[PDB]
């Protein structure tokens, strides 16, 4: 999800960019500008809701001791989904 | 690969002649094996 | 005789018991001129009376060595010259008397 | 005059009728493990952290709420007093989640502390643990429920101190949680400070949230300019 | 073998440290406050001599924190309150120092929570 | 070593040692660069009852130095601060070099 | 009271006949130093700067603090007698590269916070 | 004590108990303490003026001997009168055994060299002086033997900062390396990592 | 290294010899003192570059002995054969270089092709080639990969054939003995007043060893013999580095013949970090990691001497600690700085040439003289 | 037990003497010392044809920083700074803030590579695996400020090696 600054330049998953009347981005001329084309955001935002028919889920982030450590989620609240602190995935009892 | 050779030597790239944008007849470097090759070719494993 | 005995710088002293019991002698006659109830008198005295009697009870020399838990006699003669000359100093230091002041309160407290 | 006698660890201390034992070990120099326990709230006696060993007495007995009696020889550091400590953070822990690095308490927290000083170092646990929902009181005290550890600290300051009577605890036994039953800000100008007396991340600041660590920081004392109290 | 010389301590001259950083500088001798976040009261037990704070900027490139004083991070600790002015005052250091806090001692009772006609009694334990 | 038989016995003279035995070059004896997965045994620690910290905890039994003739506060034997240390013996697997 | 044991001398007359006869060693030096070591200093302000670093520890009133100063200034004198320090180390007594650093209150006004 | 908690030695705690109260019965006048440490290591505290006396004692007295010199240094404690201690680690080859002497010092009062009694302790001292500041009488030859030549200040001590007061680069202008004043690009991060709930009740303090 | 040295001649023969030193100096010991322990335990590895992992037990063994614990004995094992490993990878390089110096130059090659196997032992056990830091002050950060016994039993098996071709070329040598014979004799009685250590004692007839008197992890179960010089010479010195090389094979192979099972950290998670999979699992396990790793463990008050025989010689440490976590005070005591404090007595009435061949077989390295 | 090592003492007969004189005039010992180095010669050197060749390495290898992330495509990092904490040389810095999803991401991440002393200690620290000190070893520069990373160039890094950094991972896993 790469943005364009008005001025030019390429905007980062942070938001930093040069103002047009900075200075600083003198250092950019014959060279390029280091960033990343993977926004993180929009990668796991692009994961699907999971569907499970439990109250509570663990999550640990998949692999086994490759992962995060082993949290658990409530699922209680119907309006909004249970995310990871950690994987940043998404959980939902079936509704309906 | 020849097994016969002692280690270390056992082992070995001929580099291509011409990577992303540059002319490599002559000028190769260590950097141009990709990460899985790199792997292999420093015995960091057995498999290719 | 044993000859080269491993230390260097050490060489070998023929008829040692002489040399010995000359030292421990000497020794005795320093120490005697320190204050009776000094420790460091009666202690230096207590060891080279028993270091002098087991010379004196023993002709033989790895015999004496293996008794005097030095070993190698040279180097027990060394030792003998060494607390000769502490006996001097110490004689002149006079360390038998009580101890000069105290520290600071907190001198020696740790932590902080 | 008034003042009896007690012994800490073999040592007489004279104290005022009614001093706890919390406070006799104060007045000379220990601490008490605690977490429900606060000088300016209501004493509660729900965590069970200061439970210490009174000798010749079978049974250990709650610091922060029971008054010391003249002649009584308290043992802080008995070996019943340390397997109280041990078994009490055993129960605390055992629920707990592995929030610690993506926690806003890092290195503030009490429980990770007094789990470091009078816990043990490692887990027999073998279930699962329970998770509750979050509740939202406001944009000031960002709430992460599952952290919390029923101390009761909030509900004493709010009824207490802030006046305000919205908390409270609902359910019973393990599935009883602290909140409010229904969606409602607690909003106050003193509720903020629920944030600091809070053991664990269960209330952290929301404008803080995930800035800084606290070994970070520096700390510089001033005064407050925002009114005239100084 | 003694001088007996009577006059205060100086030795601002052997210590090496520039003119600007010992009659520019005010220190700080105090007893740290405790962290609220936490219970603990361990860390309010020493002394602690610390330097003013001076200034701080953004570095150009990369955007760190960049200083210019050597004494930012110089923090002492004491015993007392005494051995600190004394160091302060040898090492010739103009100094500030505040008077530890003691949280005063408070009566608890637990019955009085259970109150027959005082406000005290509390509405949920 | 692919050497040839006549560089191997001028080696050989020329050195006076058996070379081919001890080839100081690495070649197939050498462990595999890809191993089976490991286990590793847990520590004595790990048991699950009668494993009170308490009961196990080193840091928390050291304890300040012992306080001898602190100045602020009979035949008398000799003692020296250890017992003499015993002479060596003469290696008897090659006592000489 | 307050009795206190000597290093060298034992009142401010032995510590300023002391460092008098440093002081003339250094003097008797500075012209031998400049020529060794290629300076392109003159000899004059060389004993300029010598004054101006013997005036610098000139409020002392401790014979302790004046005879442990005079056993500094003979450590620097060995180090430069026996050309053990270079070029840079005597340059840096001077400091040409360093800009001037006003003391008036409007200029450390205007450059920054520092007083 | 299973078998992570290290293992006690009581008959070397009693010799080196023993052997420091025959030290401070022959040697009243200079020492002020004796300890022994629960790992079994033997310290004696002394008066200043008994630095040449007593290491002279352990050195040739024919019980103690301690012929060598393992190491000596100085530990600055800011919050003392005495500023500085001295530490003086001796090793006895005959009776295989180590001795600590410790000693005390402030800024201005100096401590009798030990050169005589220990060839080793020549450059030991050198470095003393040059990290923390403490002259010694009679020294052969004392210098600066570590820090660079025309250095002010002595870097070992608690109030020096840890960068330094000057730092060094090229000037073009002047053609040489010159000295100007520390001005780090990013500073010294100063980390607050003491904990609350003190961890060692066994070492707590009384509250005064 | 790097040596500044001033001398005066009368003609050929060096009437006075000074050293210069402070051109390595980092100051390291007040570095140490804003540092953890764990923090702090990198320093010793640039210490003596020479020998790391020696450092790093005589570090690790001061802060154990502070700590009140011990290792589990597979750690200690591992730690004795890795010191074993490393006193090779030190005599090679003294030896190698002390010839280098004097001008022979070839045995340095045939000798680094073995020190780079060496290397890449600690590469595969650490995963660093000279500086690992796998010594703990806990036991050992990680167990041995799979195949790694069978390949140092592989390396150790051959290695007594380059140390006899090295023989080969210098022990015999008449060159080699006019330029070692009668050079920097040094009697007994000095040596142990200057303070020398190690082969500087052994070399003189002196009958010690730190390995044999005070042992310290596992080195009373193994069994090797201590070579003793007779003349004080140079010659005497680098023939027994040769025979602590021979020494050190032995004991490699007792090591590797004798390795137990078990774990390789202490099993006290307020000390050694828990696993990856129980910090990941356990409640308990993941706050000791958090505070392990942020604020380190606190040490209870006191003050050590801890010393090893090293490589060089006695290396030891004087560690003060206040209560904390981080050491109040860190005293490095290092072999090279005593001997080059004697290097003035132990070159005099010699050639200029001379001096090369005293500080060569004085073995010093720079960054533990300096420090 | 202890060995001598220059305890030897030569015989005085006739032939021993005649054989040392021999010795002495006719350089026995130095044409041992040739005939040494010329069987060395003729034996295969140990020397490896770079770069077509590389040394041997471990999966445990300690060679460039790199920020890893998850399956999902989201970074592991949760910006709990304790490789900050723990780095020995405070090589590391690191600033965050909420996500506008309100993940705990870091804003900045850099590491100074002309401070760092590949150690190891943050990849050891690291609670979810976020970074990672890859294989790569082949990274010189010809500016001191290309050395200076952020974040973005550890994210490129990690997404160039990270097949790599997965296989030495999963080899070495069971060990931590
Ligand atoms: C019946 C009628 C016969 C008449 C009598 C003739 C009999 C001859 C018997 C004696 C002949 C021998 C003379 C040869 C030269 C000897 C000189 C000598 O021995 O000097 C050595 C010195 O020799 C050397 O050290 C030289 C070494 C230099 C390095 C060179 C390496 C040697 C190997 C290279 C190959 C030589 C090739 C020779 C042939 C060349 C063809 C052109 C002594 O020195 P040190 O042992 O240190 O003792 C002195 C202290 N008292
Ligand atoms: S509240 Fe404390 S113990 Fe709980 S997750 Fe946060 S830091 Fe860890
Ligand atoms: S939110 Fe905090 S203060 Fe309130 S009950 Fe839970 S742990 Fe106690
Ligand atoms: S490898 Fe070590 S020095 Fe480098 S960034 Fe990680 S913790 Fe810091
Ligand atoms: S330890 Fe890992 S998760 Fe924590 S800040 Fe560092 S890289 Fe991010
Ligand atoms: S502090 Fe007493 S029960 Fe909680
Ligand atoms: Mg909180
Ligand atoms: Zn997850």
């Amino acid at each position: 999800g790469v943005r364009t600054s008005p001025t030019g330049e390429k905007v980062t998953h942070t938001g930093q960019a040069y103002d047009d009347g900075d200075y600083r981005r003198v250092r950019f001329s014959d060279r390029q500008k280091e960033v990343n084309e993977n926004f993180a955001i929009d990668l796991i935002a692009e994961q699907p809701v999971s569907e499970v028919g439990s109250r509570v889920i663990s999550c640990d982030g998949g692999g086994g001791a490759l992962g995060h450590p082993r949290v658990y989620i409530n699922l209680d609240k119907e309006t909004k989904t249970g995310t990871c602190g950690y994987c940043g995935l998404q959980f939902r009892q079936p509704h309906h | 690969e020849d097994n016969k050779q002692f280690f270390g030597r056992h082992r070995w790239v001929i580099y291509t002649t011409e990577m992303n944008g540059r002319d490599t007849f002559w000028d190769v470097d260590g950097s141009m094996v990709p990460p899985e090759w790199h792997r292999w070719l420093h015995c960091m494993t057995d498999d290719p | 005789l044993k000859k080269t005995t491993g230390l260097v710088g050490l060489a070998v002293c023929e008829t040692p018991h002489e040399r010995l019991k000359i030292l421990y002698t000497k020794i005795l006659d320093v120490l005697g001129q320190i204050p009776k109830n000094a420790a460091y008198r009666k202690y230096t005295e207590q060891i080279t009376n028993e270091k002098l009697g087991m010379v004196k009870a023993e002709p033989d020399v790895k015999k004496l060595e293996e008794q005097l838990q030095g070993g190698q006699i040279e180097e027990v003669i060394l030792q003998a010259e060494n607390e000769l000359s502490l006996a001097r100093k110490m004689l002149r230091w006079k360390p038998w008397e009580p101890l000069v002041e105290e520290p600071p309160a907190n001198q020696w407290k740790w932590p902080i | 005059s008034n003042l009896i006698e007690v012994f800490v660890d073999g040592q007489s201390v004279m104290v005022e009728p009614g001093t706890t034992v919390l406070q006799a070990c104060e007045k000379v120099g220990m601490q008490i493990p605690r977490f429900c326990y606060h000088e300016r709230l209501s004493v509660a006696g729900n965590c069970r952290m200061c439970l210490v060993e009174i000798e010749k007495a079978p049974k250990v007995v709650a610091a922060c709420a029971m008054p010391v009696m003249k002649g009584w020889n308290i043992l802080t550091n008995s070996e019943k007093s340390k397997k109280a400590r041990e078994g009490v953070m055993e129960f605390l822990l055992a629920n707990h989640p592995l929030d610690c690095p993506i926690c806003d308490q890092g290195g503030e927290c009490d429980l990770q502390d007094q789990s470091m000083m009078f816990g043990s170092d490692r887990s027999r646990f073998l279930e699962g643990k329970r998770a509750v929902e979050d509740k939202n009181i406001g944009p000031l005290v960002k709430t992460i429920m599952t952290r919390c550890i029923q101390c009761t600290r909030c509900i004493r300051f709010a009824s207490e101190i802030a006046g305000v009577d919205d908390l409270g605890t609902t359910g019973r036994g393990n599935d009883m949680q602290v909140g409010t039953y229904i969606e409602k800000m607690f909003m106050s100008e003193l509720s903020g400070n629920i944030i600091d007396i809070c053991p664990v991340g269960a209330l952290t600041s929301k404008p803080y949230a995930f800035t800084a660590r606290p070994w970070e920081t520096r700390k510089t004392e001033s005064i407050d300019v925002m009114d005239a109290v100084g | 073998q003694l001088i007996a010389v009577d006059e205060k301590l100086d030795i601002t001259t052997l210590t090496g440290v520039p003119e600007e950083h010992i009659k520019t500088r005010k220190v700080r001798i105090f007893v740290p406050a405790r962290n609220n976040m936490q219970s603990g009261v361990n860390n309010t037990k020493k002394w602690k001599m610390e330097f003013d704070t001076r200034e701080r900027w953004e570095n150009p490139l990369m955007g760190w924190s960049s200083t210019a004083d050597p004494l930012s991070n110089l923090v002492l600790t004491f015993s007392t309150k005494e051995d600190a002015v004394a160091f302060a005052e040898k090492n010739g250091w103009s100094f500030d120092v505040e008077e530890r806090k003691v949280p005063k001692p408070k009566s608890k009772s637990y019955g009085a929570n259970f109150s027959w006609n005082k406000r005290t009694r509390v509405s949920t334990k | 070593a692919s050497a040839t038989r006549v560089i191997q016995l001028l080696r050989n003279w020329a050195s006076g040692r058996d070379l081919q035995a001890k080839l100081q070059l690495r070649y197939q004896e050498i462990s595999k660069r890809t191993q089976p997965p490991p286990k590793l045994p847990v520590g004595p620690s790990h048991k699950l009852s009668n494993n009170y910290y308490c009961t196990r905890d080193g840091r928390r039994e050291a304890m300040p130095p012992s306080i001898v003739m602190s100045s602020q506060k009979t035949e008398k034997k000799a003692v020296t601060p250890a017992p003499p240390i015993k002479r060596w013996e003469l290696s008897k697997d090659q006592p000489y070099l | 009271g307050t009795s206190v044991k000597p290093i060298f001398s034992r009142d401010m007359n032995e510590a300023k006949r002391r460092v008098r006869e440093l002081y003339r060693a250094w003097y008797r030096e500075v012209p031998n130093t400049v020529h060794l070591f290629q300076l392109d200093i003159s000899v004059k302000q060389g004993r300029d700067k010598v004054r101006e670093m013997f005036m610098k520890n000139a409020h002392v009133t401790d014979p302790r603090v004046v005879d442990l100063l005079v056993i500094k200034g003979k450590m620097e004198l060995e180090e430069t007698i026996n050309v053990w320090k270079q070029r840079t180390h005597i340059m840096r007594f001077f400091h040409e590269t360093e800009a001037p650093r006003p003391t008036d209150f409007l200029s450390k006004f205007y450059v920054g916070h520092d007083p | 004590t299973r078998p992570t908690i290290r293992p006690r030695n009581d008959v070397v705690h009693k010799q080196l108990s023993a052997f420091g109260q025959y030290v401070a019965e022959i040697l009243p006048k200079y020492v002020q303490q004796v300890q022994v440490s629960c790992f079994n290591e033997l310290e004696i505290f002394i008066h200043p003026d008994g630095v040449i006396p007593v290491l002279t004692f352990l050195r040739d007295h024919t019980n103690a001997q301690f012929k060598s010199l393992a190491d000596l240094t100085a530990v600055d404690v800011p919050t003392r009168q005495n500023r500085f201690e001295i530490v003086y680690n001796l090793l006895s080859l005959r009776f295989n055994s180590r001795i600590r002497v410790k000693t005390y010092t402030d800024e201005l009062t100096p401590i009798e060299s030990s050169v005589t009694v220990y060839k080793a302790a020549n450059w030991y001292e050198r470095e003393i002086w040059d990290m923390f500041g403490v002259f010694f009488a009679n020294h052969p030859d004392l210098r600066r033997i570590l820090t660079d030549y025309g250095f002010e200040g002595h870097p070992f001590r608690k109030d020096f900062p840890l960068s330094g007061y000057v730092e060094l680069r090229y000037d073009d202008e002047v053609k040489r390396v010159v000295a100007e004043p520390v001005e780090l690009a990013q500073e010294f991060r100063k980390f607050d990592l003491n904990s609350p709930w003190e961890a060692f009740p066994a070492y707590r303090q009384p509250p005064e | 290294g790097v040596l500044r040295l001033v001398m005066e001649l009368s003609g050929e023969m060096v009437r006075k010899c000074d050293p210069h030193i402070g051109l390595l100096h980092r100051g390291t010991e007040k570095l140490i003192e804003y540092k953890t322990y764990l923090q702090a335990l990198p320093y010793f590895d640039r210490l003596d570059y020479v020998s790391m992992m020696c450092n790093e037990q005589a570090y690790s063994l001061a802060v154990e002995k502070l700590l009140n614990i011990q290792p589990p004995p597979r750690a200690q094992w591992i730690r004795v054969l890795f010191g074993e490993i490393t006193r090779l990878l030190n005599h090679i390089m003294a030896v190698t270089t002390h010839a280098l110096d004097i001008g022979a130059m070839t045995p340095f090659f045939w000798m680094f092709e073995e020190r780079e196997k060496m290397f890449e032992f600690y590469e595969r056990v650490s995963g660093a080639r000279m500086h690992a830091a796998y010594i703990r002050p806990g036991g050992v950060h990680q167990d041995l990969p799979l195949g790694l016994l069978d390949d140092i039993y592989e390396f150790s098996k051959n290695f007594s054939f380059r140390i006899d071709e090295l023989e080969e070329m210098l022990t015999n040598n008449r060159i080699w003995r006019n330029r070692t014979v009668d050079i920097g004799v040094v009697t007994a009685e000095d040596a142990l007043n200057y303070g020398f250590s190690g082969v500087m004692l052994r070399g003189s007839g002196i009958q010690w060893d730190l390995r044999k008197t005070q042992p310290y992890d596992v080195y009373d179960q193994v069994e090797f013999d201590v070579p003793i010089g007779s003349r004080g010479d140079c010659y005497d010195r680098y023939l027994c580095r040769v025979e602590e090389m021979r020494q050190s094979l032995r004991i490699i192979s007792q090591c590797l013949n004798k390795m137990p099972p078990g774990e390789i950290k202490v099993d006290d998670a307020k000390v050694s970090p828990p696993k990856r999979a129980e910090m990941k699992t356990s409640m308990e396990s993941l706050i000791h990691h958090f505070k392990l790793y942020t604020e380190g463990y606190q040490v209870p008050p006191g003050a050590t001497y801890t010393a090893i025989e090293a490589p060089k010689g006695e290396f030891g440490v004087y560690l003060v600690s206040d209560g904390s976590s981080r050491p109040y005070r860190c005293k490095i005591k290092a072999p090279g700085f005593a001997h080059l404090a004697g290097l003035d007595k132990m070159s005099k009435g010699h050639m200029l040439a001379d001096v090369v061949a005293i500080i060569g077989t004085q073995d010093i390295v720079f960054g533990e003289v300096d420090r | 037990t202890y060995k001598f090592v220059n305890m030897r003492e030569p015989s005085m007969d006739m032939k021993s003497v005649t054989d040392r004189a021999a010795q002495t005039l006719l350089w026995t010992e130095l044409v041992r010392g040739l005939g040494m180095t010329l069987s060395y010669l003729f034996r295969e050197p140990a020397t490896i044809n770079y770069p077509f060749e590389k040394g041997p390495l471990s999966p445990r290898f300690r060679g460039e920083h790199a920020l890893r992330r998850y399956p999902s495509g989201e970074e592991r990092c949760i910006a709990c700074k304790l490789c900050e904490a723990v780095c020995p040389a405070q090589a590391i810095t690191i600033e965050a803030e909420p996500r506008a999803d309100g993940s705990r991401r870091t804003t900045r991440y850099d590491i100074d590579m002309t401070k760092c002393i590949y150690c190891g200690f943050c990849q050891e620290a690291c609670p979810v695996d976020a970074i990672v000190e890859g294989p790569n070893f082949e990274f010189s520069t010809e500016t001191h400020e290309e050395l200076l990373y952020n974040k973005e160039k550890l994210l490129n890094n990690g997404d160039k090696w990270e097949a790599e950094i997965a296989a030495n991972i999963q080899a070495d896993y069971l060990y931590r």
